[PDB]
């Protein structure tokens, strides 16, 4: 379903409009799951009486773990700061790094994949907290 | 009728290729749309004083109509948007989305992730209990290790030299005024710069 | 335990309706 | 003993920091767990297991210093309104067969904060509580939602007495930085038997001390300078452990509608893929 | 083969919109503001110089219609009053101006609530003798709930009309 | 927390999902 | 009890996905 | 308290294949692109 | 610079026939842009709470570097946007810039005016001063002149009973979250629906 | 500038880009006056709220005067409400009313102008709340 | 008299409502104005004219009831910090020639709230105050900005005495709803002369009353039922009037920069129309 | 005095407009 | 005629940018929060337990090692202490290990301060042991004022080491 | 207030402005 | 207190013409076609 | 009074600069 006009580069072949009619299925599907959840497992509350009273864990959002597991690991400094800054900035440079490859496809260049997988392992591994299984152990 | 003739029709076009994970973009977005609504809904009862903050939250839960539900959703959908965005990053990374000419769609992308994480970080502290009040206490100094202005940075984010009175005020402004306008601007670019294709094939 | 003892349930019900609502209009 | 915390910090069993007040006397750490259902309907008798694990084997030095068995204790903080089920609401084996000790409220009224005074042996590495959930319907001061539950479990004698003095169930380091020459470990007589010491450190101030019965000795004469450190053994073999969790006081009413909605969603979706996509024949004609 | 009947979607989008409203219902409810009966206009009997318009506080003080304000009924005025018999009065001239909405003043002279905003002159009981006022001032009760001359929600048929009050 | 694992694996299912079906995906529409 | 269903409703509702899962057809 | 997520995670993964299955299975009982 | 360079050249589009009062549109807009900035700036020191509302305002005046100035501008620029919008209505009206080709730009227009007046009305009450606190007290009942839905309206805008702090809470949400998103939406349509001119010749 | 083929109801004759270079002049000009007036007439800080004391002035900002002068004039009711609602809604209908001159502009049309001027007089007159009784005035 | 307000409501001269406490006794309304410069530099002596107008002509009934002249009074509330200039800072005619009475602070300290006790005649329909503006530099408790000033001007005798009793400078309505038959207006003797009354309303309770000297009578016998209303005159010819305003304590410093900026702006614009438009020759060539 | 200038600065700054005016 | 010199605009846009910064300066200043000057902390009596705090109260139980926090210093929490002879302990440490954000924990055992969050060790007088403990803890003075104890805003020197202060 | 008149006339200058120059504006580019 | 705006208003109107003037006058001393 | 005694001033100054900066580059 893809001929020769205004021909070349990149574009559109088959399934036009009405895919935007399974989208509502996705949206409803997304909502539903978040709704079922909020019910079975709601939120809660905690303090506003004594801020002189330090808790002892500090469980920031789950996705601030790898970064947190870093910040607290290497002796403060800015290496951590600089290091965690390397996550977003380091990314911004990727389409400049792994940027060669045209005719092929994208899953046939290991000096990316390998690196990717590896980095998403460190990430996980670092996903750890309060003297949790500790940076060491694994 | 068809008075509405500010140049219309033939909008019915553009065909697709072969994907299945190319929804993580819209999902994440959806989770956001969900946050904007439920988030907004809470600006009607959430009172951001260091004296009132905590109380208003319970008020929403207990004394308010579905408050417990609007808030519970907001809490989940938040963690879901972030979760979904990461998966979207995977999809993209392992699909080669930031193609030859899409590198700008990818960078505005990384930007969108920093905005999104920021949301959680500021909102996490808003109910002002201990986990949220101490997590902010702990992340406030993080920037002070950066010379030249690292402290200025910290002093500007906490609006002071210690966590309190103004930290919550700036954090609320950031979470409900600033951050929302930024994500809207970058989702705006991110989506518009999608006047290109996407995959590979045979 | 009733994850299946039950999901196996809820799931196939809406499924039966699925595989059947098919026939219904497939005719 | 649990009774000690009540008398020492009568108002609350847990410091503003979250650490339970036991750790003040039982400074050795060991595991601890609380097992409660994700959620319970209101006014329902359910289980709450406070595991305080440790392989039966191994003995601690008792007051006399002789090796003895292990005894467990704890403190449980259920959320507002929860309290143990009335003796008659506790099913047969279900709740009544498993664990049977005495749950004393930290203070008059607090039925949701119980001390497990009773200090069972190797029989209660389990300890089950049959608590009864509140009812926000019959109590307008109680609401549904997810709430927190806290635990402070113990086992093994304490290293400090409410008297301010320490037990023999901990190391008794030396007083002076120097070499000791002998072991003044004589007995005593009757209701007591200390194992004194004869430290030297003659260096100007030639002091000696007193070690109690129970903790073994390792080094002494000829050397053992250090700096008034390590007695010659640590008989402490047990300790405190905490664990937190949460349970949802669920309103079956909330579930129904969420389940109702879910079905409308799945159903509303069915009609979408059915009508939309599958009824694509029109242009599917040309 | 002869399809050409996407005239059913008046069911697909039918049940869809169905889900939409279902989910929108609670959100709308959420925005609708809850019950109550106190919080401010609860039960203390605040004042004008720093006291409490009560009974054994404001029983043996009044005389010719004394005006001091307790609090309010869902956000309104309150008092303890008095008249020509020497005793707090049994009624509550809820002084919420019925014209545009200003707290009216009482004249112990013209014995006419000479509201300043637009000039409504209700009696020393709320009887607007000259406008441009709509209906006389609001009303309530006149007793106690123990130490506090307490009243509460009004539905007792007005006496200046005999028939139902001007807001029952 | 609960979600702790909701996404600890929802994402591993995702990875497998793309890294698996995907390498092998366009790995045949233009392989040999 | 009823709680069992609830999650069997979340686990069972993930079915949303089960629909795209079928989404691919022909055109 | 790990075992609460340990089972919580296994479910997210599997269910995916359970859904995937029914999808495949669904198409099969109506006609799936065999070529 | 390519990567979507395909549109870029779409720039210095096209000219003007006869103007000057035709600057009202952008002026009013400008006054708005000025409000968004100075307004935002105040969310860093303003506290939406009966107790701290009034105090924070004085705090801005005498304590913050230029608070007195950021606020003063906001107060003027506000009264200017409205003033300018009225004049823009004149420009437009007296020149039949609503005739036929463009009437939707005009309606979205009237809408923009209602959004703009609303801004001032909610913001006017934020300093929880007598003029602002009694002006809200007075406009709250205005809508009660309607059946069940005439008081539901009022009950929804004020917070319930009469004028609590929920009034201030809802008024702040409306002034800093809601209204700003609406004007942005309608200024958005109003501007896009523009490829317009009028009254000219050969 | 202007010949034959781009025919319709819209047009661009002379002055392209660089008018958007007097705009900055306008913007600066707008700011300056607002800023100037901001330092000349600094924001006055008013007295605190009190639900018990009310009277002695209170007017609704200003552009609300005409509307306010109305609401308080005619005996409450909804005539006022309905009347003030007539301002925005009544306008939305104008391009439908004074829109019979599509073949010719409605600016010379007096049965517009006259009406416009007239209505902007009432508006004014109503502005100036004016002391209730003698809120007579012209 | 102004002194009366001070003694009656000693803490503040104006009610929470904004109405000044004079209106309690001077229930007749007449004009009032406060004239102060839009803004004054800090530490500057300036003018503040409190106009209390009324054409000299016309007399009010004095205590004795005989027609007499008019005397003025007032209350002025300047913003925090302002107070009258020191006798020596008051320029010649400038401030010293115009108005010269005594400004007594409402209460010890309040130098910004003055009562114009002195009650001048037809000479002071003007009354000028030479006030000295504060300095936020020498006083860190004072800041620049726009602030409010209030006025409560009077003239003509009060209708009510601090004694609780009313003057003869107003109306003395009747006591009964009925027809009076005569005027019991006899004199008295010496230090007093009342003009009693002989109301009837014989209807069961046949009462009569007492009217003082001063207020004239209009109707009486034959009719005049009413309802214990209008005596027969209200000799009241003067009253209270308020006026508010604001002044800006200006920081010449603020002005400079705003004037500096303005010049950069105008200048910055000049360059725009100059370079931009006027240098349009390029295509102006083809 | 200095205040005089200030407004002569507002009235004088209205010049902004005096620039478009040069059209 | 020979124009072609829009090489001046490096002045039009020059002075324009000029206006831009001028207007941007105060906006930026505005965002830099207010500081101190005389340096002093205006207290809302806060307790380590959340209620009103008074002198003789927390100042009396100081036995060998009393360390509980009250309404303290601008971020830095203030401990209340006394020596053995129970005299106004001339030091009150703000458990301020400016390390990674936690409040320095006193030692019921060492009487020193051993931070658990990240391993910082201290002594009795705020004296760090080694590390991750950054430096020696900040000290205070010893005084009371009408059941309302008075310590003062720090910018001053410390005797534990002898040199000018670092923890001002 | 002060602005009371700032716009009471700034707008009248405006009216005249458009109503004047404008009627007479396109009243000659296509008049006779 | 009207006379404060009465003069405040006259200024807005006039200044317009004063500005307009200098604009015209400006163009005139450079070529207005 | 100094509205002109002064605006007439401030105004013509930036004006002189105007009419002159013209010549300056007009040459
Ligand atoms: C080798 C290949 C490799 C690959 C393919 C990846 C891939 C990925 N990593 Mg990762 N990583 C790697 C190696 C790799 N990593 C290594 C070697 C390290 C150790 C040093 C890390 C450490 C790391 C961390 C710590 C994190 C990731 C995360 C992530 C991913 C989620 C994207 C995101 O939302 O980030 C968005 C970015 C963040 C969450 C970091 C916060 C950044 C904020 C504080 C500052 C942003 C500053 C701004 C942009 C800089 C301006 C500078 C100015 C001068 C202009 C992701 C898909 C993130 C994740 O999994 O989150 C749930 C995450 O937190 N990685
Ligand atoms: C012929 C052309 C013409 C034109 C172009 C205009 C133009 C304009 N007129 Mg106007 N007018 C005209 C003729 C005209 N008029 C005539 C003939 C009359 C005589 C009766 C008037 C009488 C008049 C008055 C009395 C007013 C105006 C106002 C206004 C303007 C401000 C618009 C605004 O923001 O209001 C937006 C809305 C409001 C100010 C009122 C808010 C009302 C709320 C309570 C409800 C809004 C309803 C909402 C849509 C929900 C509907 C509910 C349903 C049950 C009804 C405006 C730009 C107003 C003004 O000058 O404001 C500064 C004003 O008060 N005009
Ligand atoms: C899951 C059913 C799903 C798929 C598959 C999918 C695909 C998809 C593609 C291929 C694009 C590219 C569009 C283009 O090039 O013009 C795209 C873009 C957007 N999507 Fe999507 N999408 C799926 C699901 C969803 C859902 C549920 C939403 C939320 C309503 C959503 C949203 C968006 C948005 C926004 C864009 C940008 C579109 C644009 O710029 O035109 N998607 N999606
Ligand atoms: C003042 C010098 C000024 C004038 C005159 C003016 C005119 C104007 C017109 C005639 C249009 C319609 C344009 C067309 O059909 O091509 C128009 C449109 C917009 N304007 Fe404007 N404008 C003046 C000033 C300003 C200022 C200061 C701004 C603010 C940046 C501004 C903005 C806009 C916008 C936005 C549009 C929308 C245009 C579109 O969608 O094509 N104007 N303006
Ligand atoms: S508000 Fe009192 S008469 Fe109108
Ligand atoms: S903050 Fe105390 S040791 Fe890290």
């Amino acid at each position: 379903l893809a001929k020769g006009m205004g021909h070349n580069y990149y574009g559109e072949p088959a399934w036009p409009n009405d895919l935007l009619y399974v989208f509502p299925v996705v949206i409803m599907g997304t909502f539903a799951c978040i709704v079922a959840l909020s019910v079975l497992d709601p939120a809660m509350v905690g303090e506003p009486a004594n801020p002189f009273a330090t808790p002892l864990e500090i469980l920031p959002e789950w996705y601030l773990y790898p970064v947190f597991q870093i910040l607290r690991s290497l002796p403060n400094k800015l290496l951590g700061v600089l290091l965690m800054a390397s996550v977003p900035l380091g990314l911004i440079l990727v389409p400049f790094i792994e940027n060669v490859n045209k005719f092929q496809n994208p899953f046939r260049r290991p000096v990316a994949t390998t690196i990717f997988l590896f980095g998403t392992l460190v990430t996980i591994w670092l996903g750890i907290g309060a003297a949790l299984p500790l940076d060491k152990t694994l | 009728e068809i008075q509405a003739l500010a140049d219309d029709v033939t909008s019915k076009y553009v065909p697709p290729h072969v994907n299945i994970f190319y929804c993580l973009g819209g999902i994440t977005l959806t989770c956001f749309l969900i946050q904007f609504a439920t988030g907004f809904a809470m600006t009607f009862y959430y009172k951001p004083t260091v004296t009132e903050a905590y109380a208003s939250v319970q008020y929403i839960m207990n004394e308010v109509s579905f408050g417990w539900l609007i808030r519970s959703i907001h809490r989940w959908s938040a963690s879901m948007m972030v979760l979904m965005m990461i998966l979207h990053v995977f999809r993209v990374y392992l699909t080669g989305g930031f193609k030859k000419p899409r590198e700008l769609t990818w960078i505005s992308g990384v930007i969108l992730a920093v905005i999104t994480v920021s949301f959680g970080v500021t909102g996490y502290s808003l109910p002002w209990d201990q986990v949220g009040y101490w997590a902010v206490k702990i992340v406030s100094g993080v920037p002070e290790a950066i010379p030249v202005v690292g402290v200025l940075i910290s002093d500007l984010l906490r609006g002071g030299s210690s966590v309190g009175q103004a930290t919550l005020t700036r954090y609320y402004s950031a979470h409900t005024f600033v951050l929302p306008w930024l994500i809207a601007v970058f989702m705006l670019l991110h989506f518009l710069m999608i006047r290109k294709q996407g995959i590979s094939g045979p | 335990i009733d994850v299946l003892g039950w999901v196996a349930l809820l799931v196939v019900f809406t499924w039966s309706i699925a595989m059947v609502v098919w026939g219904r209009n497939g005719l | 003993y649990p009774f000690w915390a009540q008398q020492t910090y009568p108002p609350t069993p847990r410091e503003p920091t979250g650490r339970i007040v036991c750790a003040n006397c039982h400074l050795a750490a060991k595991p601890a767990e609380v097992e409660v259902p994700q959620s319970v309907l209101p006014d329902t008798v359910f289980k709450a297991v406070v595991k305080i694990p440790y392989d039966t084997k191994l003995q601690q030095v008792a007051a006399d210093g002789s090796k003895v068995g292990l005894n467990v204790g704890a403190v449980l903080m259920l959320p507002e309104g929860f309290k143990i089920a009335p003796e008659e609401r506790i099913p047969e084996e279900l709740k009544k067969e498993v664990g049977d000790v005495y749950f004393q409220p930290y203070k008059e009224g607090q039925d949701n904060v119980l001390l497990v005074g009773p200090l069972p042996g190797e029989q209660y590495q389990e300890i089950v509580f049959p608590v009864l959930s509140p009812n926000p319907t019959t109590d307008k001061n109680i609401h549904f939602g997810k709430y927190a539950i806290h635990l402070g479990a113990n086992r093994g004698r304490g290293q400090i007495y409410p008297t301010g003095e320490k037990s023999n169930n901990n190391v008794f380091t030396a007083s002076a930085t120097g070499t000791i020459t002998k072991i003044a470990k004589e007995e005593d007589e009757y209701g007591n038997v200390k194992y004194q010491v004869s430290i030297q450190t003659d260096s100007g101030k030639t002091v000696v001390d007193t070690i109690p019965a129970g903790p073994e000795l390792i080094v002494s004469e000829g050397q053992a300078v250090k700096a008034g450190e390590a007695l010659t053994n640590n008989p402490n073999v047990g300790g405190f452990g905490q664990d937190d969790t949460e349970i949802v006081l669920q309103d079956p009413n909330r579930v129904k509608w969420m389940i109702a909605f879910i079905c409308l969603v799945m159903l509303a979706q069915l009609m979408l893929i059915l009508k939309k996509k599958q009824v694509e024949k029109v242009q599917a004609a040309e | 083969d002869m399809g050409r009947r996407q005239f059913m979607n008046l069911l697909a989008f039918g049940t869809v919109t169905g889900v939409a409203l279902g989910a929108l219902y609670p959100l709308v409810k959420y925005f609708i503001p809850p019950s109550g009966g106190a919080v401010g206009g609860g039960t203390t009997a605040k004042d004008k110089l720093g006291n409490n318009v009560k009974v054994s506080k404001f029983l043996e003080s009044h005389n010719a219609g004394d005006r001091v304000l307790v609090q309010g009924l869902k956000g309104d005025p309150t008092y303890i009053v008095v008249e020509s018999k020497e005793a707090i009065r049994d009624y509550g001239i809820n002084a919420v101006c019925t014209h545009l909405g200003c707290v009216v003043p009482w004249n112990a002279a013209e014995n006419k609530f000479k509201c300043p905003c637009h000039g409504s002159q209700y009696d020393e009981t709320g009887r607007v003798i000259r406008g441009p006022a709509p209906l006389s001032l609001a009303l309530c009760h006149a007793t106690v709930q123990d130490d506090n001359i307490v009243l509460t929600p009004w539905t007792e048929t007005d006496f200046r009309t005999g028939e139902k009050p001007w807001w029952v | 927390m609960i979600l702790g694992a909701v996404f600890y694996i929802v994402f591993i299912a995702l990875f497998f999902g793309i890294a698996v079906g995907i390498i092998f995906a366009i790995k045949s529409i233009k392989l040999i | 009890l009823v709680l069992g269903l609830v999650f069997a409703t979340l686990g069972g509702l993930f079915y949303a996905a089960y629909q795209q899962y079928k989404r691919p057809n022909e055109l | 308290m790990t075992e609460e997520m340990l089972y919580a995670a296994l479910l997210s993964f599997g269910l995916i294949f359970v859904g995937w299955g029914l999808g495949v299975l669904l198409l099969k009982i109506q006609g799936a692109e065999k070529e």
